[PDB]
């Protein structure tokens, strides 16, 4: 009553407000989440959210002063999580959103889930950390697209419509074209089949139909690792007749190769097993590596490896656990001590079904992908430090300039001596600094 | 129900499609050629919005028309890479 009505009364109020707001944020979201899981993380989030909002629904009763402290310390705790890379904080929720948009998470309802997500982005509007989160969770949802844990296509779609309304802008449009792209990827496989049907090539193909747009942008999906392969003849026909339709359509990106669309094709091949035990991508590739040779050492596979290992450790592990391999080691690829037979046994429900178990693991992968982020955040930090220097003093030379640049950031890291050229080049474009007549080096500052 | 006869069951691959013009990074700038030049890419001005401001290279090299054009005016040689006036 008074200290609001007393206008200078309020300032103590809003001060103590924002103090408690930030402190309670840290406490009941950062300090109360202790498994650090987006389950508990996001739930501590929602705890603080409801606490502050409801608390203001009370005697607070508005007083945008009070709302001022509310929103201020709210977004403070928003971007002031303990791990200073707070962009993974939404990415935490992204992981949670991974849960939140993975079909196998739970059976739920339109806006049963989506409204929880709603309040999530309700606060995400307080988030500046998107772009990395953009990349991250676009990647995760693109996977789950691949991997089926896309809890709803159109639901997620309208969700990100609403997002771009208040979130990232054109990554949205990216993934829109992605959606339509893979949809009619199926459909154009179907057309190839519509005109691939005309028996002129193409007898008893039908091996796969995984399909996108030939890397050379920045997407959340890669042809996972792979190398030379036999790719039987129908796979030839697929890439080539698609390229018929598609070089008709588009050229420059084309039928590239991408393993992680691969899955297992081990079925009524000729098996005493009545069994169809599909496997993951390099499960497929490395089981392909062990088909006819009824046993194979580390050296026999090592002949035509030209790849990495973990593919085959997943291979032998899933093959022994189900008992589909008469192996010798479940190791990364195999012991030279160890080898490979197709065992007949199976351990799960159906006619050897649910062996499709990629381990589906990253900790070592989590770090590998964290590496990409260092390069883009260092580059941004540098663009600003570079333009600011370039405005201050016009060096500006090429060679001496780059050396001086080196001098200014001795502490940071070791740069490329070359690319010195490119460096000035980068500033030449922005209208930040120009190229003088005097030398290939030694240019001038503009603007 | 089997996969051990020499059978080819449903087993597929991954197709893709991309193209083949650069178009050699519009020498005015230090940004990407087609995510256009740092001057233009800080302009944020009027134009049609995806391919309106991408162009050709008959040799498989060009610039922005104006990048090479500005150097041409300042110096009738090509700006950086001996590329298309375009």
């Amino acid at each position: 009553v008074l200290l609001r009505a007393v206008s200078t009364g309020l300032p103590h109020m809003i001060q103590e407000l924002q103090n408690h707001i930030h402190d309670e944020g840290l406490r009941a979201t950062s300090n109360l989440t202790q498994e650090n899981m987006p389950t508990l993380f996001v739930e501590s989030v929602l705890e603080v959210h409801g606490k502050f909002v409801q608390l203001i629904n009370t005697v607070l009763n508005g007083d945008q002063h009070f709302m001022s402290a509310l929103d201020k310390a709210l977004t403070s705790v928003v971007n002031y999580r303990e791990p200073k890379s707070v962009c993974k904080a939404p990415e935490l929720l992204a992981k949670y959103c991974d849960n939140l948009l993975k079909k196998s998470a739970k059976g739920m309802t339109e806006n049963e889930v989506e409204d929880r997500l709603t309040s999530f982005i309700t606060v995400f509007k307080y988030i500046d950390d998107k772009d990395v989160f953009q990349k991250f969770y676009a990647r995760m949802l693109a996977k789950r697209l691949i991997h089926g844990l896309s809890m709803s296509m159109d639901s997620e779609e309208a969700m990100i419509n609403k997002l771009k309304q208040a979130c990232g802008y054109e990554f949205t449009s990216k993934l829109h074209r992605m959606y339509t792209d893979m949809s009619v990827s199926a459909d154009l496989n179907n057309k190839f089949n519509n005109f691939i049907k005309n028996q002129d090539t193409v007898i008893d193909l039908g091996i796969s139909f995984q399909i996108y747009v030939l890397q050379a942008g920045a997407w959340p999906l890669t042809q996972a690792p792979s190398s030379t392969f036999a790719i039987p003849q129908e796979l030839e026909k697929s890439v080539q007749m698609f390229e018929l339709f598609y070089s008709q359509h588009f050229s420059g990106r084309k039928l590239t190769w991408l393993h992680y669309l691969c899955t297992g094709e081990v079925k009524m091949n000729y098996l005493g097993k009545p069994y169809v035990a599909m496997v993951t991508t390099y499960q497929m590739a490395v089981l392909l590596a062990f088909n006819n040779s009824e046993t194979v050492s580390y050296k026999e596979l090592q002949d035509s490896t030209q790849m990495n290992e973990k593919e085959l450790t997943k291979t032998i592990k899933s093959l022994l656990d189900v008992k589909m391999i008469n192996h010798d080691s479940e190791k990364e690829d195999i012991d030279a001590e160890s080898s490979f037979s197709l065992n007949m046994n199976f351990s799960s429900k159906r006619t050897k079904f649910k062996i499709t178990t990629s381990m589906q693991k990253d900790t070592p992968q989590e770090m590998e992908q964290t590496r990409s982020a260092v390069d883009e955040d260092r580059k941004m930090y540098l663009q600003a430090a570079i333009v600011r220097i370039m405005k201050a003093r016009k060096v500006l030379r090429h060679n001496a300039l780059i050396q001086e640049v080196i001098s200014q950031s001795r502490a940071r890291f070791n740069p490329s001596i070359s690319m010195i050229k490119k460096c000035i080049e980068v500033l030449i474009d922005k209208q930040y600094i120009e190229r003088s007549q005097a030398s290939a080096d030694e240019y001038s500052y503009v603007a | 129900a089997k996969k051990k006869r020499f059978e080819v069951k449903k087993w597929n691959a991954v197709a893709l499609w991309a193209w083949d013009i650069v178009v050699d990074n519009c020498a005015i700038c230090r940004n990407h050629i087609m995510d256009l030049c740092i001057e233009c890419q800080a302009n944020q001005a009027s134009a049609t919005s995806e391919e309106c401001t991408v162009a050709w290279g008959v040799c498989n090299h060009a610039f922005h028309f104006h990048c090479i054009s500005r150097w041409l005016k300042t110096r009738q040689v090509c700006p950086l890479d001996n590329r298309e006036w375009e």
